[PDB]
């Protein structure tokens, strides 16, 4: 049971899908939708 | 029952810079700038995409006050639109794309103030 | 098989370039009579191999235009305006009957619904005016009535007269000797003996007709007209 | 000159070879496809004895097939695909209608029922798409549906519309300011004004649309070539260079519709 | 039908075979 | 009062003249696009790119401007016509999108297709009539002026008459047999060259007597 | 960018590719004399480090179609002010070679836009959903916009990759991570093009008349070049490197 | 919106020499409820044009003989 908890909310939350995640979808492209946006004017 | 065409027809009063009104007839479910491109005063070459990303603000319309708390607001590049393809950069408060306004059954009788062409061909 | 297609491909290919160089040649005489618009029409139109093969004792309108595998039997008539296309299977007509004026019969072009059956048309069936038999077999000695929607998979047996303005739907068989119409083909009543021979009577006469036509549409081309048409 | 001759003998040779590799062509090919020929549908043929007798003023499409004996009113027209076989016996197509596209008119062979009639069309009749009309009586000024399939022994009053679609059956007769349509009789509704007015003012605007029609189909070679040529040249137009070179530009007569046509 | 008659468009094909010929004696002589 | 003419012509010695230009109005007929050559265009029809027209149809849009989409077909014996007004108070010029199958003699007039919008045989297709999207037309279907078909239905019938609601796995059968019928119409468009030889026999014929 | 917008489109074909190769032989032919090495390779190294940071985070926001092709010419010039940044051979041979390369692909892209000029292509989505109406159109201008990322297999990755080379025989290591972080900036949105025109399919479709003889065979030239140029560079490098030697003796 | 401006078009009104404030509503016709004269009534749609930038034009000029019909028409308009 306790295996099975963990490999939800621990390798899926804090290792791969959520934490690490700021670097795919939602991690980087929103920060690249106010840098480049401000470069224009 | 038959499926007329006539259950899903709106009807606007779009006013050209000259001070005329106009009853146009658009559908409901279709975008209000095809309602207006029926009629030809928004020159329908311009505006052929119905996409957000392909809208610099030449089918800008203005809004009389009593109609802008029946339809959703500007999300997020509604506004942008407006306030980067302006002569003057800042919101009018009056005005919104007639390309992202969807024509629903209620929204009969509307008023929609369309100004004066802006250029677009290159 | 695929090799005959490369030759005709290749056909093709030689037959333009002679086709430019006659431009060429009549161009630089000075004379530009190529670039009218004369209508290409083929009254026998075909494609690769299937060439439509006509019996010459039948009669064919100039405005008809047999497209594909259409095989023609004796005596029977293909009238102005009918649109026979048999491209992917056969469409056999049979001996002594008739394709009224405005008709057509398909083969149902495409192949995703389903298989696409082969039009049978069986001997003196008084195909109607308007006729849209859409690739459904047609036994002999019966009589279709103008504006029918014939669809495909329909066997109409023998002396089964379909009422005008029929539509009856894909793989659903008219009894023999009984009349189907409406919308659908429902049934209406059983056909009488009068009729039945009004059937073989109209057919013969119209074959007659044919015959009279032919006679007389095959007259020369007439050239005081092609006079008229250059002098303007 | 002597250039000259010269270069019409090098294109006589030309020409020659060109048609000597036509033929290799068509030779490699199996003898495949059926040539081309000559237009052999000819318009307006006589189908034992009896000509048709048709009016200055109509237009025929040359596609149309006017044969037996068809007598034909003044102002009316014949359009594109339509059919007026008339073998066996008279249709008169009265003065002012329009027998629209893909149209068939057909008359029994006097034996239909033992008493059967020539076909008639009155006067300011339109017919519409593709409808078929096999002895049917039309008296003046009515409406026909596209695609209606008017049977022998019908006879439809004037201003007595019948709907697309529709499947007149046997001797039926249509009142005046009835709308019948369906596959049976199946009245619908009574006439309107609003109807009576659109009714003619369509029948006149196919009158004053089919002269523009009759003038282009009929078009010699010389002409329809300077035509093309003008229409490609005025294509577009250009107020720049035609402001800054003192000039304007005029669309000649023959490449503007008259006024009657224009919405 | 003898002659062409056009006094302009034959000093123009006179012009283009006897660039072929300059073009095919070009490649051959060089 | 009749009386005949000799300028009238028993025999058409030029043909048909399958494009019909009125004044400045020419059809736009476009590049791989199929038209058979009995088809008659006439008045300011424009087909795209992919489509076809099959024989014996007699688009004429010398009302109103007529279209034809993507790869989009116009059967055989099909009567296409536009009007200057409509009922509806909509523009009356037809439009037909991609992927749209009009099925043999369908006699449009002034209606309104959305893609993906197979028609069948014996249409009826009225002034200011539209036709949603995803939409399937049973044949022998009449409809007034000024009726639509929702979005993706079957309807069908003498008038416009519900039928059933179309399936996932059929609903997407529409573009593919759009296709097919594309596939046949380039098996047609290569067999024959442009710029006939009828010329040929042209000359050939008028050199057996005068010139 | 609003010189590239306002003016003609012809023109800006004309005025992004055969002023830039004269200007490029002036400084070139200048550097001969500046030898100070204090003055004119450091401005250069700077303004090639800003050129590209700014068309890489510029072109990522542009909508249109003219502004993105000047915001790229804009990083592709400072991509080559890298080359000339080294002052050695092989970085006026990598200068030669990536203004002969971004000459050639230029030439591809407007031969491309003046193609969909027909119908007044405005934005980057009028041009969605072209792998169908024109698939041979659509795989030319992913060919031409993968070409413009450096992506392997074609040229435009060989003149990257031989500037990024030069940079690393000066030394300046800093040069080459913001070339990397910038060809990773400008390839997403490159492919961001592809996105819009081979995989996302809008309601609304626009058709595009054909184009020319001349636009046509120019464009097939180019998109053979392009593709099939690694498989023989040989006498592009021998000329460069000629030209570059010529240069001084 | 209507309310911003009802606020302004009922003070031009009280200029008139005939029209009493304790006889003004809303809903008040000109010819009938406030017993103006054809005259007066085409005077009051010259007051409301010297409002602001509209002119009025003719053709609608005719359909506000009633007050709320004018106040709906100078709040739905561009100007
Ligand atoms: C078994 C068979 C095996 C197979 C046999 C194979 C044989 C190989 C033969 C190849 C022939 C080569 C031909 C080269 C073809 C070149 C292109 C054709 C050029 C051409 O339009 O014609 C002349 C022009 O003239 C020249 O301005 C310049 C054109 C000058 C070039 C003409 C040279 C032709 C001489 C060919 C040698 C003669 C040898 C004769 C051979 C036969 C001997 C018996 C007619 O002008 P034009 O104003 O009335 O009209 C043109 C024309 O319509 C289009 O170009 C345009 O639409 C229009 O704007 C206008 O330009
Ligand atoms: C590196 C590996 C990949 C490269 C592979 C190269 C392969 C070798 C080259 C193949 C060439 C094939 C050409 C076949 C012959 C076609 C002849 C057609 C000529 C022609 O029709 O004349 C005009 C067309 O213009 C023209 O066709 C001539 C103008 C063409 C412009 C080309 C400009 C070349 C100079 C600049 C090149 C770029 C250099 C960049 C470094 C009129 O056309 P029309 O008769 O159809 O009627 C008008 C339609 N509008
Ligand atoms: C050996 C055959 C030469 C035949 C020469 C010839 O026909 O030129 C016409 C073609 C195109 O010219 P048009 O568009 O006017 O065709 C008008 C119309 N299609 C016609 O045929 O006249 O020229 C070429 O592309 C070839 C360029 C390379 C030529 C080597
Ligand atoms: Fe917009
Ligand atoms: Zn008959």
């Amino acid at each position: 049971r306790s295996f099975l908890r963990f490999g939800y909310e621990v390798s899926f939350e804090a290792l791969d899908k959520g934490a690490i995640e700021i670097l795919g979808p939602y991690g980087i492209s929103y920060t690249f939708r106010r840098l480049a946006e401000r470069i224009s004017q | 029952g038959s499926k007329k065409v006539s259950d899903r027809i709106v009807k606007l009063s779009a006013i050209d810079p000259d001070g005329y009104k106009q009853d146009i007839i658009g559908l409901s479910g279709q975008t209000l700038l095809r309602a207006l491109t029926h009629t030809g005063l928004i020159d329908p070459a311009s505006h052929r995409l119905d996409d957000i990303e392909a809208c610099s603000a030449e089918c800008e319309v203005q809004i009389a006050e009593e109609w802008l708390e029946k339809l959703p607001p500007r999300t997020y590049d509604e506004e942008y639109v407006l306030k980067r393809s302006s002569r003057s950069r800042i919101l009018n408060k009056h005005s919104r794309l007639g390309c992202q306004v969807v024509l629903t059954q209620e929204l009969q009788g509307m008023v929609v103030a369309v100004p004066e062409a802006k250029p677009w061909d290159i | 098989g695929t090799l005959g297609r490369a030759f005709y491909s290749v056909g093709f290919w030689i037959r333009e370039t002679g086709q430019a160089l006659d431009r060429l040649g009549c161009r630089l005489q000075g004379k530009n009579y190529f670039r009218e618009q004369l209508s290409r029409h083929r009254t026998l139109m075909n494609v690769f191999d299937k060439a439509p093969i006509v019996d010459k004792e039948a009669f064919v309108a100039p405005s008809a235009s047999v497209i594909g595998d259409v095989h023609i039997g004796r005596g029977s008539s293909i009238w102005y305006g009918c649109v026979l296309r048999g491209d992917v299977n056969t469409v056999s007509v049979g001996s002594g009957t008739n394709i009224q004026d405005n008709s057509l019969v398909h083969v149902a072009k495409s192949n995703l619904s389903g298989k696409v059956h082969p039009t049978i048309i069986g001997d003196n069936v008084t195909i109607g005016h308007s006729a849209v038999l859409h690739g459904c077999t047609v036994e002999d000695e019966t009589f279709i009535g103008m504006g029918a929607t014939l669809l495909d998979g329909v066997v109409v047996e023998k002396h089964g007269m379909v009422a005008a303005g029929a539509l009856v739907r894909q793989n659903t068989r008219i009894p023999s000797g009984e009349v189907w119409g409406g919308n659908p083909a429902r049934f209406l009543r059983k056909l009488t003996d009068e009729e039945i021979a009004f059937i073989s009577q109209s057919a013969t006469n119209y074959s007659n007709l044919a015959q009279a036509h032919a006679a007389e549409n095959a007259k020369p081309l007439n050239v005081i007209e092609f006079e008229k048409v250059l002098r303007k | 000159g002597t250039l000259g001759r010269a270069i019409y003998t090098v294109g006589n040779w030309i020409r020659g070879t060109g048609q000597a590799l036509d033929r290799v062509g068509s030779l490699l090919q199996g003898s495949h496809r059926i040539e081309e020929h000559l237009s052999r549908h000819r318009t307006l043929m006589n189908v034992f004895d009896k000509s048709p007798l048709v009016d200055k003023d109509v237009f025929v499409a040359p596609s149309a097939s006017v044969i037996g004996d068809v007598q034909i009113g003044k102002g009316s027209s014949i359009w594109y695909g339509c059919v007026l076989r008339g073998d066996v016996n008279n249709i008169s197509v009265g003065s002012g209608t329009n027998i629209q596209d893909n149209t068939l008119v057909h008359v029994a062979k006097t034996n239909i029922s033992g008493k059967v009639l020539p076909t008639l069309i009155g006067d300011n009749v339109t017919v519409g798409h593709s409808a078929v009309i096999h002895g049917c009586t039309v008296e003046d000024d009515a409406f026909v549906g596209m695609g209606a399939t008017l049977l022998d022994g019908v006879v439809v009053e004037k201003h007595a519309m019948v709907a697309a679609g529709s499947l007149v059956k046997q001797n039926t007769r249509i009142p005046s300011g009835e709308v019948w349509g369906g596959n049976p009789a199946k009245f619908m509704r009574k006439l309107t004004d609003e109807e009576i007015v659109y009714i003619s003012q369509s029948a006149k605007n196919y009158i004053n649309l089919a002269q523009i029609h009759a003038s282009e189909n009929s078009k010699s070679f010389e002409q329809i070539e300077v035509e093309r040529a003008l229409r490609k040249k005025y294509a577009r137009k250009d107020e720049d260079y035609d402001s800054m070179l003192g000039i304007t530009r005029e669309t000649p007569p023959e490449l503007i519709l008259p006024d009657n046509v224009l919405p | 039908p003898k002659v062409s008659e056009d006094k302009n468009r034959n000093y123009a094909v006179v012009a283009g075979v006897v660039a072929i010929v300059g073009s095919i004696g070009w490649y051959l002589k060089a | 009062q009749v009386t005949p003419s000799p300028d009238r012509v028993k025999w058409d010695y030029r043909g048909q003249r399958q494009i019909i230009p009125l004044g400045q109005w020419l059809p736009k007929v476009a590049v791989d696009a199929y038209v058979a050559p009995n088809v008659v265009l006439a008045g300011q029809v424009t087909v795209w790119d992919g489509s076809s027209v099959w024989n014996g149809a007699v688009l004429r849009g010398d009302l109103n401007k007529i279209t034809v989409g993507f790869c989009s077909n116009v059967q055989e014996r099909c009567v296409v016509h536009a009007a200057w007004s409509s009922p509806t108070g909509l523009p009356a010029q037809t439009l037909i999108d991609r992927y749209v199958t009009v099925g043999a003699y369908s006699l449009l007039r002034s209606c309104t297709i959305e893609p993906e919008c197979i028609i069948g045989q014996h249409s009826i297709l009225m002034e200011g009539s539209l036709v949603e999207t995803r939409s399937i037309l049973e044949a022998g279907s009449v409809l007034p002026p000024g009726r639509r078909i929702p979005s993706g239905e079957l309807w069908g019938g003498n008038p416009a008459r519900f039928i059933r609601t179309l399936t996932n796995e059929e609903t997407l059968e529409i573009p593919k047999l759009a296709v097919a019928i594309n596939h046949l119409s380039g098996d047609y468009f290569s067999e024959f060259l442009p710029y006939s030889t009828i010329y040929l026999e042209v000359e050939k014929f008028k050199k057996s007597l005068g010139i | 960018p609003d010189i590239y917008e306002g003016s003609p489109t012809p023109v800006t074909a004309f005025l992004s590719i055969a002023p830039k190769i004269s200007i490029f032989a002036n400084i070139l032919r200048v550097f001969i004399y500046g030898s100070y090495g204090a003055t004119l390779q450091q401005i250069f190294f700077f303004c090639s480090i800003a050129s590209m940071i700014l068309g890489a985070l510029a072109a990522m926001a542009q909508t249109k179609v003219k502004r993105l092709l000047a915001y790229s010419s804009i990083g592709h010039v400072g991509y080559i002010c890298i080359g000339f940044s080294c002052g050695t051979i092989e970085g006026i041979q990598s200068l030669l070679i990536g203004i002969f390369i971004y000459a050639l692909m230029t030439m591809d892209a407007f031969a491309i836009v003046l193609a969909l000029r027909q119908t007044r292509v405005k934005y980057i989505a009028d041009l969605g959903a072209l792998a169908k109406t024109n698939p041979i159109l659509a795989i030319t201008f992913s060919i031409t916009m993968f070409s413009y990322a450096g992506i392997p297999p074609l040229a435009g990755f060989c003149s990257k990759f031989y500037l990024f080379f030069a940079a690393l025989g000066c030394g300046a290591y800093f040069l080459a991570l913001v070339g990397v972080v910038t060809s990773v900036i400008g390839c997403f949105y490159y492919i961001r093009l592809v996105k819009r025109m081979f995989f996302d399919t809008p309601r609304t479709w626009i058709l595009y008349e054909p184009m020319d003889r001349n636009k046509s065979l120019l464009l097939a030239m180019t998109s053979f070049f392009i593709t099939l140029f690694l498989l023989y560079p040989s006498p592009l490098f021998s000329v460069t490197h000629q030209m570059a030697l010529s240069l001084y003796l | 919106d209507k309310s911003e401006v009802t606020d302004r078009v009922l003070s031009v009104v009280k200029n008139f020499q005939k029209v009493d404030p304790s006889k003004v509503t809303p809903k008040a016709n000109f010819q009938n409820d406030l017993g103006l004269d054809s005259l007066d009534s085409v005077e009051v749609v010259m007051a409301l044009e010297e409002e602001f930038g509209f002119e009025i034009p003719d053709n609608e000029a005719d359909k506000i003989q009633s007050i709320d019909l004018a106040v709906d028409f100078i709040a739905s308009h561009p100007q």
